[PDB]
Formats: structure tokens, sequence, C-alpha cells
């Protein structure tokens, strides 16, 4: 997908909203198999999300994968912080949606976490907004 | 469904318009802070 | 010990003969004695029916023994006082599995027991008062059954209910001695509207008539 | 009504309560056939034979004369089922009318048939059970009596051959000590 | 299963000889006890030797 | 004018969205169905409601 | 008429405590 | 009925301050963290 | 007790007997252990009842 | 040469269908819930999908 | 619980001090039962278990 | 009969005796923390 779409360009802008629905119904569905599936779509799908310059989409994913931080589902949980990494890598600092203030100590007690995709994906971010 | 902690703090959303009414015997409406 | 023992004795003199076996207190009163009419009744009325002749010579009443309901009681008792933390969810899940073991294993003699019939109602009542302590409010009108009854699948407790029918009663005079019948029904628990709830009791398979299904689908089998 | 009828059974224990729980709702009268209907249908439908269901049909007779009636009805509405219906729910019944007819609430009997000519396979195992209980209490003495004064024909005969399906046939299920009269008769 | 034992133990007394005949006096006496202290009261140096009679 | 943008907003709003999520995971409620029944825009969703409404 | 029938007070019986008579008797 | 603020906030002030909580999953407070 | 379980070639059930004068034999006449707990039914003429009571 | 048994014995595609040992069902926990042998509805039972579409089982078996 | 095991050590001690309690022929009748009846009941020991065995 | 039995008549001249007829000042030996004792424990 992720390559279909990066070479579409903006040629797929008028797709989005079907896919971005597509996104959000899906980061629903039934937990442990698709969540981190979605998510890990957002990811790749961050930068054509942003370029074509829809704002709106920006605040959706935002706020929404700010609220599945509290998964309890490691392998979902992991792919939502690196869903978030793509984002910030979009869209920058002082725009984020989900202001910093917000974030970061909300991401602070999950170094707990144990099991490992959601260190790994997590010690990240927390290097990206701290560097 | 999701298949000493929240499911009991759960359950009470799930009910809250029951379990919280407009209409009671007797009870001093409260409004939440903001 | 004689103390611990029991004794019973059929004699010209005495119709009845009592015992208990396990957990049940049985009691067999033939035909060729004084029967006087003859009559069928619930299901906790077993027919002793001769293996030669195919003649039913006999009725054996079940009787739920009193040390077992002692047991369930404190098993109840067990689930309040031990919990004071867990979640609500939860003691009904301890609430079912009690219930279930008790009305599994009897069946039958238990609704030929009254005194069972009032501590299930009164047990019943007990937890459902401890969910309600459980948020703050005893306030009826702000815990009608649905919540309680409702299969967790919509949200509910998934509670199993047996205490919502009507107890019989009548004549304790009378009914300490000759056995009467019921020209009374006491009110068990409470319904919001009309309504209705369903028993535990009617949807399982009385023993008896489990036992009868045992030997003919067994020999259809052979 | 059909649906109020199913929750007032399920509910209550023993089969008193629940007369006194559907008589005191005082639900139309008329309709005393097509309840009664519910009830037969209702458990036998259930999955097992249960002492319960068919107790109820009883009584519900014995305080109205026509609740009596309106069960006889519901046994001749049988026979167009009586192939039809699968072959658990046979087990049920049998048995299920062997309770009313050993405890009075038989004769009417009668209407039921044996003949190669008609008789469901069906028919032929619901008969067959009937017999199987009914006998396990009166003891296949006083059957002997209910049946020496009972003159139930289409059952018991003409047609030697229907003799043989008769008499063979209550060899079958085993019974085969009320055929003997017929026996003689053959000779 | 335990209840079908008691079903097995009521036919069984039903099906006895002539059980219920009072007619010439006969006398029926159920009795149920237990054995009081019995794991207590085992001895060990018995019990060896009775377990070396079985295995 | 008022009508269709109600109309929109309640299927719309990004703050509305974000009511409804925190209700879903607060009640850690999860659909089984993907892609959602055929919902569209249209308006018999929405058409049922509460309203007694009739098609002649 | 409690007629002997009914709990002594319906305080910790888990009922309301009400008895109709049985409307199916004989 | 009259209405009367409710002001008072039910957030754990440990976690709201640190980010952990020794009460852990049974804490009697909202857990909600870090919000003016 | 060896009437109860009867010849090894032939064990017997529950409760039954090889014959009824197996049946008639003997006072007792079932014998449920149950663990710890004993039950037994007894079936007497006048006359063994009257020795018992005697003595 | 026929492949012959004594008797008949039984099928197959009953002949394995429950788990095994397995034992009953904890020492008896009240956490354990477990009374119900099948899920309420439908919608998870019936399918791992709900919606598939094609025409091709359609125009194939069309003709 | 403290009560119980102390009541406990306390029977302990009085079956050492006052030593078996079956006294002698007793046991000897137990015993001997024992055997008469495995004898008329044809059964054999149970062996220990071989290091091959299929079950 | 019983023509066969291990035992003569163990209970001769066996009556009771004033165990409960003692009082003990002593709590553990105490005839009544004997009963309780017994009751409580399996
Ligand atoms: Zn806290």
């Amino acid at each position: 997908f992720g390559t279909v779409v990066n070479a579409l360009g903006k040629r797929v802008k008028p797709y989005l909203p079907q896919i971005c629905g597509t996104v959000l119904w899906r980061l629903n569905n039934k937990s442990a198999k698709v969540r981190q599936q979605a998510a890990d779509l957002i990811s790749r799908t961050a930068v054509v999300m942003k370029t074509c310059q829809e704002e709106k989409l920006m605040g959706h994913l935002g706020v929404v994968l700010y609220e599945y931080l509290g998964e309890e589902y490691p392998e979902v949980l992991g792919s939502i912080l690196g869903a978030l990494k793509a984002i910030v890598n979009v869209i920058g600092m002082h725009k984020m949606t989900p202001p910093i203030k917000d974030l970061l100590p909300r991401l602070t007690p999950i170094l707990k976490n144990r099991h490992e995709k959601v260190q790994e994906n997590c010690i990240d971010l927390v290097g990206r907004i701290a560097d | 469904w999701e298949k000493n902690q929240i499911p009991n703090r759960r359950f009470t959303l799930w009910w809250s318009p029951t379990i919280n009414r407009a209409n009671v015997y007797v009870g001093f409406q409260v409004q939440l802070d903001l | 010990q004689w103390e611990n023992s029991f004794v019973s004795v059929y004699s010209k003199d005495n119709p009845n003969l009592l015992f208990n076996m396990c957990g049940f207190e049985c009691r067999i009163l033939p035909k060729c004695r004084t029967s006087y009419e003859e009559f069928t009744h619930k299901d906790g009325v077993w027919n002793l029916q001769n293996e030669v002749t195919k003649e039913r010579t006999a009725q054996c009443f079940l009787r739920v023994d009193d040390e077992s309901m002692q047991r369930f009681h404190n098993r109840v008792r067990q689930i309040l006082m031990a919990s004071g933390s867990t979640t609500f969810t939860k003691i009904v899940n301890k609430w079912n599995t009690a219930l279930i073991g008790l009305m599994t294993y009897f069946r039958e003699a238990v609704v030929n027991t009254q005194e069972l019939l009032d501590l299930l109602v009164k047990c019943e009542n007990k937890i459902q008062t401890r969910i309600k302590i459980g948020l703050n409010s005893k306030m009826p009108s702000r815990f009608p059954p649905v919540v309680f009854y409702t299969p967790k699948e919509l949200g509910g407790l998934g509670m199993l209910s047996m205490g919502h029918v009507l107890i019989p009663q009548s004549d304790l005079r009378w009914s300490k001695q000759t056995d009467v019948g019921i020209t009374h029904f006491r009110s068990g628990m409470s319904h919001e509207e009309d309504q209705l709830i369903p028993n535990l009791y009617r949807y399982i398979q009385p023993w008896e008539s489990e036992f009868i299904d045992s030997q003919r689908v067994w020999a259809e089998y052979a | 009504f059909r649906r109020t009828i199913y929750l007032a059974i399920q509910s209550s224990l023993d089969f008193e309560e629940c007369a006194h729980k559907l008589l005191k709702m005082e639900f139309p009268e008329s309709q005393t056939k097509e309840l009664c209907n519910m009830i037969l249908d209702c458990c036998a439908q259930q999955r097992t034979y249960e002492k319960f269901f068919g107790l109820l049909a009883g009584r519900f007779c014995m305080l109205k004369k026509e609740y009596m009636e309106s069960f006889e009805g519901i046994f001749k509405e049988q026979y167009d089922t009586i192939h039809r219906l699968e072959t658990n729910k046979l087990r049920n019944v049998a048995k299920m009318f062997a309770h009313l007819l050993y405890t009075d609430s038989w004769s009417v009997l009668e209407c039921i048939k044996l003949s190669e000519e008609t008789t469901t396979s069906s028919s032929r195992i619901f008969v067959k059970i009937f017999f199987q209980e009914l006998c396990e209490y009166m003891g296949l003495p006083k059957l002997n009596a209910r049946l020496k004064d009972e003159t139930l024909q289409p059952f018991f005969e003409d047609n030697p051959r229907n003799t043989r399906f008769a008499i063979n046939f209550f060899t079958s299920i085993g019974l085969g000590g009320l055929t003997d009269e017929l026996r003689e008769h053959l000779k | 299963p335990p209840p079908l034992l008691v079903y097995k133990w009521c036919q069984g007394i039903n099906n006895l000889q002539d059980v219920w005949e009072t007619s010439e006096g006969e006398c029926n006496v159920m009795l149920e006890s237990r054995f009081e202290k019995m794991y207590e009261k085992i001895d060990l140096t018995l019990l060896n030797r009775l377990l070396r009679l079985i295995v | 004018l008022i009508q269709q943008a109600m109309a929109k907003i309640m299927k719309a709003n990004p703050a509305l969205y974000v009511l409804r999520e925190r209700i879903r995971k607060g009640l850690q409620l999860y659909s089984s169905e993907p892609t959602e029944p055929y919902l569209s825009s249209q308006n018999y969703g929405e058409l049922f409601s509460n309203q007694i409404i009739w098609f002649v | 008429m409690y007629n002997g029938i009914g709990l002594p007070t319906p305080r910790g019986s888990g009922t309301n405590g009400y008895v109709q008579r049985n409307l199916s008797l004989v | 009925a009259t209405v009367r603020w409710d002001y008072q906030p039910d957030i754990c002030k440990d976690y709201k301050e640190t980010g952990f909580c020794g009460f852990g999953d049974s804490c009697k407070f909202l857990h909600d963290r870090s919000d003016y | 007790a060896s009437e109860m379980a009867g010849p090894p070639q032939m064990p017997n059930d529950f409760l039954s007997f090889q014959d009824i004068a197996t049946e008639a034999a003997h006072p007792i006449r079932l014998f449920c252990r149950y663990i710890d707990r004993i039950h037994i039914f007894f079936r007497f003429t006048a006359d063994e009842a009257r020795d018992l009571i005697q003595r | 040469n026929p492949r012959t048994s004594n008797e008949v014995q039984y099928d197959q595609r009953l002949f394995n269908q429950s788990k095994g040992m397995d034992s009953g069902f904890a020492g008896g926990e009240d956490e354990i819930y477990n009374v119900y042998d099948q899920a309420w509805r439908g919608g998870k039972d019936m399918a791992q999908s709900i919606y598939r579409p094609s025409k091709n089982l359609d125009k194939d078996m069309y003709g | 619980t403290r009560l119980y095991l102390k009541a406990e050590q306390e029977r302990q001690h009085n079956y050492l001090k006052d030593g078996p309690y079956i006294t002698a022929e007793e046991a000897v009748a137990v015993y001997t039962t024992t055997v008469h009846w495995l004898e008329s009941r044809r059964f054999s020991p149970i062996p220990f278990p071989p290091l091959s065995y299929k079950h | 009969w019983d023509d066969d039995v291990v035992f003569k008549n163990c209970a001769k001249g066996v009556d009771d005796q004033k165990k409960d007829k003692r009082f003990v000042n002593d709590t553990l030996r105490s005839e009544f923390h004997k009963k309780f004792m017994e009751k409580y424990i399996k």
C-alpha cells in the first residue's frame, strides 16, 4: 500500500477520506489482530497525509492516536507509538495538534512496559522530541 | 467486549444513563466541575 | 457414636422409612401401607418401580438435608465477606458458580424444600444489596433488575436468578404436621413492572428423567 | 399471549405455580386451545422429556372442563404430524401422553390405528414409546384390565394380516402379553 | 454420580424380597453412622503390614 | 441550511469524534465487523432514529 | 388476615412480605 | 433544584506530579496527568 | 461379605445377589459405604429381632 | 483380498471431536465464569467476514 | 490452628508414651481376617511398575 | 449368629466416667476445651 501511495504522489488526494475512514473504523475492529496493522498503515501514510495539506486529518490522527496510548496490548501500542513518530517527522514541533506539553509526560510512565516493541518505538519517539 | 480496577468502574459508565437520573426520590443536583 | 449416628425403623407401627445418603434426606412411603389417595406431584416425588412387575410400589420423597443448606449459606457468606475489594462483575461470577453448584446437584429436591427457596431469595437480595452498596446507593429506582440480569454481552452482570419465584405458604399450625398443601404464596422479590424472570430450575432436567433417559439411551445405543 | 405463557412457565418451580401464575393473569379463555397447544409444543419442542411440562397440561384440564377437551383435541391434531415430527421429540411425546393417560386425563386412544396401510414410521415409534411408558407405570396387568374393557378397534380387530402386524408388532415392542386373545383369534 | 447412587439405593430397597410386608411382624431397620475418628486412629505400623498384603 | 449543517456536523466534527472515541475506550467496546454496514452519508441511518417516519 | 402465614416481619427476608392467596387452589 | 459547582477535582496528585501511583491500578483517583 | 461380592469368577454389581436365597439368608441386606460413612439396611423376622432385643 | 475386520466399529467424522482429558474446570474458582457454551449472537459466530464480494462464483455458476 | 496443633502434639506424645492402643491379639485378628479375605478373592498382588511399561 | 467375629464385647463395664463432672483449672485440659477442639477442627 505504502509504495502504491508514495508512487501515486498527490494524484491520490481525492481518495484520502475513504482511506482514513477505513483507517479509523479498522482502527477499532477486534483488537490485537488489526490495531497494530491499521496503526502501521498510518505510520507509512504520514507524509502523504501531510504534503497534500489536509490538516483536519492531522487533528484526527493526532488526538485519536493520542487516546490509544492507554492500550494494554503491547504489540498494538508499539505500532501506535510508531505512527506518532512518523506523524512527528511530517508536522513540526510547535504545530503538533497534541501539544508536546500534553504528549511527552503522557509518554513518560510507559517506559516500564517490558515487552519489546513498545520500548523500541517509545524510546525512539522520546528521542525525536527530546532532540 | 474486551476479549480492584477499572472493570467495576467501567460497569458504571455503561449504565450511567440509568444509574444517574433527573427523576430520583431525594438528591442534590450537582454540576461536574468544568 | 450414637450422637452422630441416626436410626430409622419400618414396622407395622411405622409406615415411613427415613434415611440420609450423601446430601439427600430421603423418605420412603410404600403403597402397601396406608397411601390412601394415590397421586402424582412435582418431580420431587420419585416413583420406585418394581423391576419384576413394572409396577410403582412405593414413593420416595427427596428433601435437601440441613447440613447442605448450611454449607451453601456459608458459601454465600464467603462471597460477601471475603470480597470487600473485588469487582462487581467478579462477585456475580462467584454467585453464579455457587448457585449452579447447588442446583445442578440437587435439582428436584430443591423444589420440595421451602427453607432453601427462602435462603436463596434472601441471599440474592444480599449480594444485589451488596453490589448496591458498592456504588453509593440503596435506592431501588437506581437499580432496576435489568442491570443485574442482563447477560454481560449487553453489559449487565449476567446474574443467574432463582429467587423471583413465588414461595408457597400454608397454615403453619397444620403444615408442621399433616402436609396440607398450598393455600397461599409469598412474593419472593420485587419486579419493577409486572414483568417476569426465568428460573434456573426450569431449564435443568430433573435427575429422575435424566436417569430413565440414560438407561434408554444406552440400550438403544447397544 | 404465546410469549407470556413461556415466560410464566420458565419462571416457575413446581408445576403448580405455573398454573397459578397463568390462571391468575386471567388471559382470554377461547385461546384456551392454543395456550395448551403452547404447553404441548413448548416442552415437547424442549430438548428432553421433563415431568413438569406434562403435568401442567393435565391440571389445566381438571380446573375447567374445556381444558380437558382442549387437550384431547390437541392429541388428535397429532395425526397430521405423526410422520412429520423428528425422531427425538417422539421420545418426549410417547411418555408425555403416557403420563396423561396413566393418570386418567384411556379410550381417546381408539382413534389411533395399526396398519401398514397408514401408520407413519414416525407414528410407529410414537405409539411404540407410548406403550413402553404407560406400561412401566400400570405394570402390564392393570393395563390388561384397561384394554380388556377398552373396545379399541383400529388398534384391535377382520384382517388376519393386520392381526399379524398387530400381534407381531407387540412382540417387537416386547410387551405382547396383551396380544394373547388376538393370537387365539388368528387360530 | 452420588445422586444416581441415591437412586440405586432407593430402587435397591424397593426391589428386595417381600421388603414391605409387615404381615408376620417383619421389621426393617435403616442405620446411618460414621466411623468417628478413622483417619486419626490408623496405626502406621499396622498399616505397613496391611499394605504388604497388597503391593 | 441549518438542517444540512447539523446533519453533517453530527457525522463530522472532530471534537465529537474525540468524545465518541473516549467513550468507546472507557467502555472498551470494540466493533466486530470492519467497513461498518452500508452507512455512506445515506439518510436512512439517521432516518430511523427516534422519529417515526414513513415511506409511501 | 395473617393466618399464621407470612413472615413475622419482612425485615431480613429479602422480600416485600406480600402474601396473596393461592389463586389456583382446589 | 439548585445547582452547586463540584469544583473539587478527583485527580491523583501523586500520579499527576510524578507519573507513578503507589496504589497501582487500585487507585481511588483519576490518574489523568498534567492538565491546567 | 463374600456373599455380597459373590464369586470372583462372576462378581455382582452394586446391589444384587447371586440368588434370592442369598438375600433371605441373613439379616444384613444392603450395605453402602461412602468414604467414612456407613449406610446399612436390615430385614428382620420377628424371632431374629426378639433375640437381638433380648441380648 | 478385502481388508476385513470383525464387527464394524465406528465411523470417523465424530470419532475425534471434543478435546481430551483436559479435566473438569479449575479447582472450582469463582473468577472463571464459563457458564455458557456458545456465544450470544452470530455476529462473530457466523463468519470471519460478514462481507466478501465477488461475482466469480456468480459468473462461473451462471452459464 | 494453634490449639488444634497443640492437642495434636499432645496426642502424638501420648501415643508414644502409652504405646499402641490396638493391643496385640486384636491386631493379629485384623491381619488374619484380611488375609482370609484376599485369599478367597484370588487377588494377586500389585507389583512394582517396571522400567518398560507401555501405560 | 454372627458366629464369626474378631471380638467379644468391648462395651462391658464402660459407664461414661466422671470426666464431665471434674472441673479442671487448666485451659488446655479442661473437658470444655476438648469438646471445642473436637468440634471445630475437622
Ligand atoms: Zn493514583
